[PDB]
């Protein structure tokens, strides 16, 4: 019998700072024990200062991005060029999602950028459509390898002060765009260390008040 | 269905400058309920530390028959088990249930007291020997611990600084994890003394 | 699944165990003895699988009398749970295991503290302050996690276990007909006939 | 079943045998499995019976009004028609046909299309359950320009084979020939064929 | 849902510094049978673009026929379409990408899996591969099937990565391709010896090359080895 | 998983990767694939990790009581009969797939075994999950009377073809070379092409981060 | 099928069919209504025309929508026993879905969206 | 998933947890379990997250037409038969949620439906959905009367899901506190499970076997 | 299943309905009342489905209570059984079926005499003096077959009703929760709020 | 794969290919099907690999305990002993093996086992998968007391289309020639059957 889903793999992660929001990914497109692709876009700017990631089943993930590029297309057309806000895409890739309930993109999506305030957003999906304003999401393969590990260096649990028992937890004195960078690629080394279906090359788009920049480094190609 | 799954729990262990260190929470669950907060998952044989995950009736026999063989073994030889050849012993003793084996993770921990040696290992459920350099990780989050001590771990860590990584790769491992948690022991493991230590934790 | 309780207080066991036997459609008895008696000081309760249950706990009994008689001793608590763990990690593996849940509720004299020893059919032993097998603890934990104490008195123990059932017999659907209660402590093992209105 | 359609010198030749079989029981052992869609236009039929009775039908309306609005059909046309029926519902057809006809410019043309409903444009072609017997006998065999007395001798003998060694092909040995002449019916029994 | 009844096997291809090479064994297996051996898999779309098809036959027929359908579509109305407005590889690709993915979300695919070769107006090298799922990807090497396990390897020792690409001239690169199909009859139950290729250049244009077959086989060494294990003669 | 191996003009040499996988998930990152049967015969195993280790260990012990019964060199037909005739018995239930070589008294040897108990001879073989990205680049390379430094070269070659382009293989290459009149020489990480990159941050902990709730001294002396 | 415009404005700016529609209404019997402080009265006249009917089935001037809500016309008595009967069933529509009767403007509003529905639909008057 | 939502002499008092799980992994820690329908209205989330979240807040937009519509505040009774006759629609296509729809009208007073994907529409004083609504039942029947303070209410339902989200392996996280008036809700705060428990262990006496 | 029981005596049709809603592991309910007023004198309750058994009582009652205003008229229980049950019958053979088990207790006017008709889910219709719908019947039948009379009073059917209740609380392994009752006479409907300790 | 022996004027010849494959990957393309039980008897298999070769090795080892004791072997007599392990364990094994052995006295005999444990003494056997597709091929093509020269070619010609229509027969052509004379080794490549 026809299977319509299939497992491409790779990783994608998410990390809204005070100011800016940061959208990483993989490059590494698989099919079971093959590569696909060792170079293969999967983190997306969708314009009005919005990037966008669908991991998992790429063709639902290809399916999805274009879908939400044209919505945005058409919210220019409709409503006399009004920049589509963080919370406005959220809300309207819900509806792309459950439209399709009782046959869904088999996708994990994360969507990154700035909200009504200037203040770092990322929003993570579920398949169906599901979601939820975040300080910092890993999805697809290697996301229960990051996500730990995220919790611990970005939110600061479990650390406490030296010295007070643990009675007073570590403040938290929120990171700079250089500081996430560093977060990002331990986070995608390990997960390439560890997880067969990760590796090749990381991309990272970053997105700040003046727009969307573009960071590439190489991952090991094992 | 999945008889490792059951009762949930994560053993993790990890190499220091003359040093090994081995952690385990302390959860014992059916499916869902809660337990006990009480079910330690480390044993010792001597020096020779063992930590056990996975179905919960298997690590209480497995303790068991280890605890069996290594006090045969300290009458015939007139000394103490050693972690090199204590592994072994995990091993031949889990293959020999082949076809019938005990659903298990267990994790070998100790140093050599003839040479100074650190040493760990892992097995599956059917005796195969990880012997790995870094760290031994085991358990319904073992994902979870996998990513914590790939990022955390770097080599030649003193007693008291491979308590820090070690404590903070299991707890962080246990929450994100539904079935373990309540509660955490950490044993740091030297030449001539081990200190036991209680961590505070989530309760949830 | 039957109500098996367990509740470990200052100097006693109390077990509570129902009374009720239903087999398809009918409830066959609602007077049921759900516990044997394996040494002067040792109680055990039991739920389970029809047959099982019964042949079971009848065999444990069997087995540490039979010590007493030839060592002229009472094994302790920790050790007639071990032996019971011990049997029931062989049958899981055996060509049918017993389907039986186990509630070990003892008085250690050399020691002069109580004991509650939590045995599940796979074999998996856990000393509590408080036990229960199947669904019965979903509701009862929760009043016995707020309101439980290791300096509680025997009568303080049969107040919480009347409001541990009270919350089985107001949520949970299905009829247990009440429960028998029985104290096990340094005189002995009795039976507290009065719970039906206490 | 066995069938094949073979061109030569001065067209084609359709064979094919006459069993046809529920189970191991013969339900018809003087079947014709050449059926006529155009006037020298024919088809060899395997698989369900009942399917490629249907699809027959079908083209031969098909070609019927095309001859009416544009005249006498080419064999590719008709192998289309058939095509277009097999493919977009392959899934409820289990049909095997061999396409064959005579045209005055094309000479003799086989067209096969397997199950899955594709078009194979080839000198001869065989299809059956018994012509997996047969498959070695024909590669090595077959030439192309042979007379008419040759290619006769040809799908004799190949289908002799197919039938001696399949449990679902036997009877009679049925010949349609395809020539600027006409249409010719040919039959063999089994006191011939058996003993070559 | 459906099953492929008419098969064909790998389809390998790779880019080089002036465009690029793809290759198909002319082979139309049914099943276990090697039925059908004049079966061309490799199908030109103008003078600019490739299209290699694996899988169902009949379903490669039907796409075949959608293609020759885009060159009349794409012709009508149309002054300039053997000039600015002809057919690129890009349009071709994303057509047959959107019915891949249309088709599998009617939960009735096209059974195959295709690699679009050829270059585009600006003289950039388009390579691009789609399925029966509707997956699509680009890389340096693309291979479909047994190619996927057993060329790609071969050919990504010529072509690792990006900067690898205007090192590689036209003569390495059908080396490798040629290579790749002779290991691919080495290993392949369901290959061909007789098989075809294509170059889509910027300079020379289109190459189509047909009948070429697997030549320079190792055979030799299989006299020396004789039974399974312990037999000497 | 890749392992091969390759006769020369005065004997045998067998390689394979380091990887050993749990799934998706990489459970040792520098394991010994490569086990001895004895002094002069080397296997390479390919499946269930646990099988291929103890059918190697049991044959193995039954090799060196046999040598010492019959006062004379371990034979590779030996070796690969007594393991095919135990795999057989448990009718491929033990998931052991071995490439075993050597040399003795007879000369040398290579052999491949399957776990249902079926075996091939040859001069170039591979097993395991890279098994085609290594027969790929064994069929295009490989020619008749290799010397010894070629059939290095050759055997490593596919086994990086493992690494580089199959998901179940991955780290260094391990390589064992056995002639014919010399000692065999196992080379232990032999290449490395996959050393893990220095990472972006130390993350290591301040003293007295974790709570500690109690403490205590554990008995280790009886 | 039939969806001819009937409905439609004329050059001056008005609907001749409701127009006339409203003549039809003058011609119909006479139909008060009067509301007091806690009551309301709703009176109607029977036509002398023809004076031998059944008063017992013959079907009343007064209907009720609920049973608190009465409704009486003034025109064509065959119209009036479709928006009678639309008006019923949206009565109990609304009891179904909201727990709870219509207000007496909720029924006025439907009955008269209904009424509005038939000045701008094709192929009805 | 522990939710619950009792009705006392002050109002209504909606408590849940916020983690989510797919299966042994957690999911997150910080998820929403209550959907503001309306400054009035509130709906708890258990089950399907996609299908609560989303029908919720079409729920939202059915309730606002409806005051735009009649020109007056919709009753509770009419709004949970919005969201239950379109679940009933969907029946046996695959829905799965458990909810609470509370509000505080003049015509009704303080009122609790209970909403499933099966098409049950219950109107109660108590309500637990979810893994651990068992034990957040234990201590809310012993402890529930009537004439309790909102500063009481507020602290058993906190209590419920402390208990809830210790012995039940999917509930955890936070606790998410709300006061529902005929005014509005009032939200009241989000608590850290992992703070919460050694807070009350302190002051309550209670979780005596969990050493700290 | 739910208690669905119903008895016609002389006068009137008493008819007792379980309070109890189990979903899965929990009583959500103890004081649920399964019955819909479908007219003054006409009374139907149900079991069965978890979401179809209110929808499908509804849908009546909209119909019959649209039938009330239209004709300013009462339909007779038998033609309100008739209907309920070609509904249950379309209903059967639809997409997908209402799973719903019903009881229809009406006094008719102008007979002047009580009326009991039992359908369940397939649209089978029975009239008959006493009825009860899933496993109810197994319990209570004998003793209805065993003390029911034509002639009986209004009293003397609910000490029967007591009687049936007592048996099914004490032979049946699930709570019910008790049962509300309810009278259909001349009069109309009113329910007897003093069943708990009658 | 495709085997077959053919009994001659001489002796007899046994003849294989050289292809096993696991699915649709060739696992190994110069294997050796044609195995020895005796210095002038010898089997050719099919089926599974493991249980062919473990059949062999017990028929080897009853054969030598046989010649120990009673000196060589009749082919009738390995052909039982084939027979006895195929038919006691039908359930278990999946294997067809054609036993062919020279004899002074009784030349050159070949006995075919197919699945289920039955023998049949034949002129000549066709097994495998790829034996189907040349069935009519043999049967027109074969005669008795042909010639080495002649029924080298016969195999040759009859395993070249076996190969040519199997997916799972192909590689080289082995042949072991079985005579008064001794025992020969023969072999032929791709480059020389293929065009045939
Ligand atoms: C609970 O029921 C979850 C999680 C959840 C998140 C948000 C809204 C509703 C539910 N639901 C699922 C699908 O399981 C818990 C944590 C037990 O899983």
């Amino acid at each position: 019998q026809f299977n319509p889903y299939g497992d491409n793999g790779g990783t994608i992660l998410g990390i809204a700072g005070e100011d800016f929001a940061v959208l990483a990914g993989d490059t590494r497109n698989i099919t079971d024990y093959s590569i696909n692709s060792r170079y293969e876009p999967k983190v997306f700017d969708c314009g009005d200062n919005i990037v966008m990631s669908a991991n998992g089943f790429a063709a639902d993930g290809d399916a999805l991005v274009k879908r939400f590029k044209n919505s945005v297309k058409w919210y220019h057309f409709d409503h006399n060029d009004k920049k589509l806000s963080i919370n406005s895409a959220a809300r309207n890739i819900q509806h792309l999602l459950y439209g399709k309930r009782f046959f869904p993109y088999y996708v994990h999506t994360i969507i990154a950028g700035l909200d009504e305030d200037g203040k770092g957003a990322v929003y993570s999906f579920d398949p169906v459509g599901s979601y939820e304003r975040e300080q910092c999401r890993a999805g697809g393969a290697a996301a229960s390898l990051i996500m730990p590990f995220l919790d611990n260096q970005v939110n600061f649990k479990n650390q406490y002060e030296p010295g007070t028992n643990g009675k007073v937890k570590k403040p938290l004195k929120y990171l700079s765009v250089e500081e996430v960078i560093k977060l990002v690629r331990d986070s995608f080394t390990s997960a390439t260390e560890r997880h067969i279906q990760v590796g090749d090359g990381l991309e990272i788009l970053i997105v700040t008040k003046d727009g969307v920049r573009k960071e590439f480094y190489e991952l090991k190609r094992d | 269905s999945d008889p490792s799954s059951i009762n949930g729990g994560i053993v993790v262990a990890m190499t220091g400058k003359d040093c090994v260190a081995i952690a385990c929470d302390l959860r014992l669950g059916s499916q869902s309920l809660g337990v006990s907060n009480k079910f330690e998952k480390i044993f010792h044989y001597g020096h020779v530390f063992l930590g056990i995950t996975g179905l919960a009736t298997d690590v209480t026999t497995l303790n068991e028959m280890f605890r069996y063989k290594t006090n045969l073994y300290k009458l015939k030889e007139e000394r103490a088990i050693e972690p090199e050849t204590f592994t072994q012993l995990v091993s031949s003793s889990l293959y020999e249930r082949r076809f019938g084996p005990y659903f298990v993770g267990p994790v070998v921990a100790g140093i050599n007291s003839k040479s100074g040696k650190p040493f760990i290992a892992g097995f599956d459920l059917i005796g195969c020997i990880d012997e790995a350099k870094d760290f031994i990780v085991s358990g319904t989050a073992s994902d979870q611990l996998f990513g914590m001590c790939e990022s955390l771990y770097e080599p030649n860590l003193e007693p008291e600084d491979l308590f820090e990584t070690i404590s903070q790769a299991l707890l962080n491992a246990a929450d994100r994890d539904a079935l373990s948690g309540w509660g955490a022991v950490v044993y740091i493991i030297k030449k001539d003394e081990v200190v036991k230590r209680y961590l505070k934790m989530r309760q949830d | 699944m039957d109500i098996i309780l367990g509740i470990r207080v200052q100097d006693s066991v109390i077990l509570a165990s129902s009374k009720a036997v239903t087999r398809g459609i009918s409830v066959l008895k609602d007077s049921d003895d759900k516990t044997r008696q394996l040494s002067p000081h040792t109680l055990m309760s039991f739920a389970g699988e029809a047959g099982d249950t019964v042949q079971f706990a009848e065999y444990i009994q069997a087995n540490i009398q039979l010590y007493s008689i030839r060592e002229d001793y009472e094994l302790s608590p920790q050790a007639v749970s071990s032996f019971v763990r011990q049997e029931l990690a062989k049958s899981i593996r055996s060509r049918r295991p017993y389907q039986v849940n186990v509630l070990i509720g003892g008085y250690d004299k050399k020691k002069n503290k109580p004991e509650l020893y939590q045995i599940d059919y796979l074999g998996t032993k856990v000393e509590l302050p408080y036990g229960a097998h199947g669904y019965s603890g979903f509701y009862t934990f929760s009043l016995l996690d707020h309101h439980y104490r290791p300096d509680m008195t025997t009568e303080e123990g049969l107040d919480l276990l009347k409001l541990c059932v009270q919350e089985l017999e107001k949520r949970m659907p299905m009829d247990f007909k009440g429960v028998i209660v029985k104290i096990v402590d340094k005189d002995g093992i009795r039976q507290v006939d009065d719970f039906q209105a206490q | 079943t066995s069938i094949m359609a073979v061109t030569f010198k001065d067209g084609v030749i359709l064979g094919a045998d006459s069993r046809t079989t529920t189970g191991a029981y013969i339900a018809n052992r003087v079947t014709d499995k050449l059926t006529r869609v155009h006037d020298k236009i024919w088809c060899c039929r395997s698989g369900s019976a009942a399917d490629t009775q249907a699809i027959a039908d079908i083209v031969q309306y098909h070609l019927e009004l095309y001859t009416s609005q544009y005249g006498t059909p080419s064999t590719e046309t008709a192998a289309s028609v058939f095509k277009e029926l097999c493919y977009e519902n392959k899934d409820n057809l289990t049909a095997g046909i061999i396409v064959a006809g005579y045209d005055d410019k094309n000479k003799g043309e086989v067209y096969t299309i397997p199950l899955g409903g594709s078009v194979h444009k080839l000198p001869y072609a065989i299809a059956g359950s018994g012509s997996t017997f047969i498959y070695g006998y024909c590669d090595k065999n077959f030439r192309e320009n042979m007379s008419k007395e040759e290619t006769v001798d040809f799908i004799k003998h190949s289908l002799s084979q197919a039938i001696k060694w399949d449990g679902s092909s036997g009877g009679v040995i049925r010949m349609v020939v395809l020539t600027a002449a006409g249409v010719e019916r040919l039959i063999f029994y089994p006191d011939e064929y058996e003993q070559l | 849902t459906q099953q492929p009844i008419v098969t064909g096997t790998s389809v390998i291809s790779m880019k080089y510094d002036n465009g690029v090479i793809i290759a198909a064994d002319n082979l139309g297996s049914y099943g276990s049978l090697l039925r059908f051996n004049g079966v061309e898999r490799l199908i030109p779309v103008g003078d600019n673009t490739v299209v290699g098809i694996s899988g169902d036959i009949s379903d490669m027929q039907h796409i075949e026929r959608l293609l020759k359908d885009l060159v009349t579509e794409n012709a009508y109305d149309n002054p300039l379409a053997d000039a600015e407005e002809a057919l690129e590889p890009s349009y071709i690709f994303e057509y047959l990408a959107t019915v891949m993915y249309q088709r599998r979300s009617k939960m009735n695919p096209l059974w195959n899996a295709i690699i679009v070769a050829g270059v585009q107006s600006n003289g950039d090298q388009f390579l691009r591969y789609v399925n029966l799922l509707g997956v699509t990807y680009s890389s340096p090497t693309l291979a479909t099937g047994f190619g996927a396990h057993m060329a790609n390897p071969l050919l990504r020792k010529v072509v690792d990565r990006e900067s690898d690409i205007p090192k590689t001239t036209v003569q390495v690169a059908e080396e490798a391709i040629v290579n790749a199909m002779r290991v691919l009859y080495y290993r392949d139950a369901r290959s061909s010896r007789n098989f075809s290729l294509a170059i889509i250049d910027k300079n020379t244009g289109l190459t189509f090359k047909k009948n070429l077959q697997v030549e320079n086989m190792k055979w030799d060494f299989a006299k020396d080895i004789k039974g399974y294990g312990t037999q000497k003669i | 998983t890749t392992i091969v191996g390759v006769k020369f003009n005065n004997g045998v040499v067998i390689a394979a990767d380091t990887r050993s996988t749990q799934g998706p998930i990489v459970a040792d990152k520098n394991c010994a694939k490569l086990h001895r049967i004895s002094p002069k015969i080397w296997c390479a195993g390919a499946g269930t990790a646990a099988d291929t280790e103890a059918v190697t260990q049991l044959i193995g012990s039954n090799i060196e009581l046999h040598s010492l019964y019959t006062s004379r060199e371990p034979r590779v037909v030996s070796a690969l009969q007594m393991l095919k005739q135990h795999l057989f018995k448990y009718q491929g239930h033990i998931g052991a797939y071995l490439i075993v070589a050597g040399v003795d008294p007879t000369g040398s040897h290579l052999f491949s075994i399957h776990a249902h108990g079926s075996t091939d001879v040859g001069y170039y073989l591979s097993l395991g999950s890279g098994s085609l990205a290594a027969m790929a680049v064994l069929e295009s390379h490989w020619k008749q009377d290799l010397t010894k430094e070629e059939a290095i070269k050759l055997a490593s070659d596919a086994i990086q073809a493992g690494i580089w382009n199959d998901l179940g293989s991955g780290s260094n290459v391990d390589v064992c070379v056995m002639e014919i009149g010399k000692d065999a020489e196992y080379l232990r990480n032999y290449l490395t092409p996959n050393v893990r990159e220095e990472k972006q941050k130390s993350y290591k902990f301040p003293r007295g981060t974790t709570a500690v709730l109690k403490e205590s001294i554990v008995n280790i002396c009886d | 099928g039939y969806d001819r415009a009937l409905s439609i404005f004329s050059p001056d700016g008005h609907i001749f069919q409701v127009e006339y529609a409203l003549e039809a209404v003058k011609r119909g019997t006479c139909a008060v209504g009067v509301k007091g402080k806690n009551c309301v009265v709703l009176g109607c006249e029977r036509r002398s025309t023809l004076k031998l009917q059944d008063t017992r089935i013959t079907p009343s001037k007064v209907s009720k929508i609920d049973s608190h809500v009465v409704l009486s016309f003034s025109g064509l008595n065959a119209d009036s026993r479709i928006l009678i009967e639309k008006a019923r069933v949206e009565a109990q529509s609304h009891r179904l879905t909201l727990e709870d009767p219509v207000t007496v403007e909720y029924l006025t509003r439907y009955v008269a969206g209904v009424q509005q529905r038939y000045t701008q639909s094709g192929g009805v008057r | 998933t522990t939710t619950l939502a009792f009705r006392f002499q002050g109002g209504i008092i909606v408590a849940v947890d916020s983690r989510a799980t797919a299966g042994n992994w957690v999911a997150s820690q910080t998820v929403k379990k209550v959907i503001e329908i309306n400054p009035f209205l509130l709906g708890t989330m258990a089950g399907g997250a996609a299908d609560c979240q989303f029908w919720e807040t079409w729920l939202g937009s059915q309730c606002r037409l409806h005051e735009l519509r009649e020109k007056e505040r919709i009753s509770v009774a009419a709004a949970s038969k919005i969201l239950s006759n379109l679940v009933y629609q969907y029946k046996g296509a695959g829905l799965s949620m458990g909810t609470m729809i509370c509000g505080y009208t003049r015509k009704e007073g303080p009122t609790i439906y209970y909403v499933d994907s099966d098409g049950t529409r219950l109107k109660g004083d108590i309500f637990c959905v979810g893994s651990g609504q068992t034990f957040a039942y234990g201590v809310l029947d012993s402890n529930y009367k009537w004439d309790l303070s909102v500063e009481d209410a507020l602290y058993l339902g906190k209590r419920s899901i402390l208990a809830a989200a210790h012995r039940d392996a999917y509930s955890g996280g936070s606790v998410n506190l709300y006061h529902v008036t005929e005014d509005g809700w009032i939200y009241h705060g989000n608590h850290d499970v992992g703070e919460l428990f050694w807070k009350v262990k302190e002051e309550e006496g209670s979780f005596n076997n969990v050493i700290g």
